[PDB]
């Protein structure tokens, strides 16, 4: 009689569709500036993955900013790799960027990514 | 009442064109 | 060229956090009006689950609307069930509501749900 | 190769 069905690939299909929106610039609502680079995104996705971004868009003087400048110390490649990760689940690491990725993840308050970086310093 | 699992993919996929 | 690490629970963590933002009303940007009722939501989430909503927010005269009225013919309890699903993965189907649930999914152009409504009246007389 | 991680996110939108 009564019921509740869990679609196991639903979260995944949502994320996939959020990333297509992003990649077509549909309803993106902020540009993140990291030195001289610019990344378009959806604030809600940023806030759903990063503690730093939660705080930015939750400060009511900033909620409705459409440009955010990260600290000058933040690296564009490290940022790019984390933004892709937010929208895909895939963390693409190389020996020549893994520490920048880790620094960026600390700043964006994504600590499980940081631990994964540290822990992926086995072979090495 | 009982919690059951579905493996159904979404019919909705945002285009790329 | 990359070592790629897939986080198998990321998508679900994201969806979970989007729901908290919803129920705390954070960054919600639209109200869906269904007869009597009102549902606050994020446009991007709506667009990520339904091609109906995608067709709406993709209209330049409609992109920036903060209120959207659905078909008067549409059931508010049906839409609430679909809206919770969209945010949680869980479709809560009853014998009492299933009728309108399916009419809503159909309206919202979400067949995988339509189909599990039919695949549900298997447990039927 | 593509290794898998099973780690849950350490980020949880506050409930207040």
């Amino acid at each position: 009689a009564d019921s509740q069905i869990q679609f196991t690939r639903h979260a995944s299909d949502v994320l996939l569709n959020l990333n297509r929106l992003r990649s077509r610039d549909i309803l993106t609502d902020v540009v993140i500036v990291v030195s001289r680079e610019q990344f378009r995104a959806h604030k809600t996705v940023l806030m759903a993955c990063s503690g730093l971004f939660y705080s930015i868009f939750t400060d009511q003087l900033k909620r409705n900013l459409s440009v955010i400048n990260l600290d000058p110390e933040i690296n564009p490649e490290g940022f790019n790799i984390l933004l892709d990760f937010m929208y895909t689940s895939r963390l693409n690491l190389r020996e020549g960027n893994i520490m920048a990725v880790m620094a960026t993840a600390m700043y964006l308050q994504m600590e499980h990514v940081v631990d994964t970086c540290r822990k992926f310093i086995k072979a090495s | 009442r009982s919690e059951i699992i579905s493996t159904a993919p979404s019919s909705w996929v945002v285009p790329g064109p």
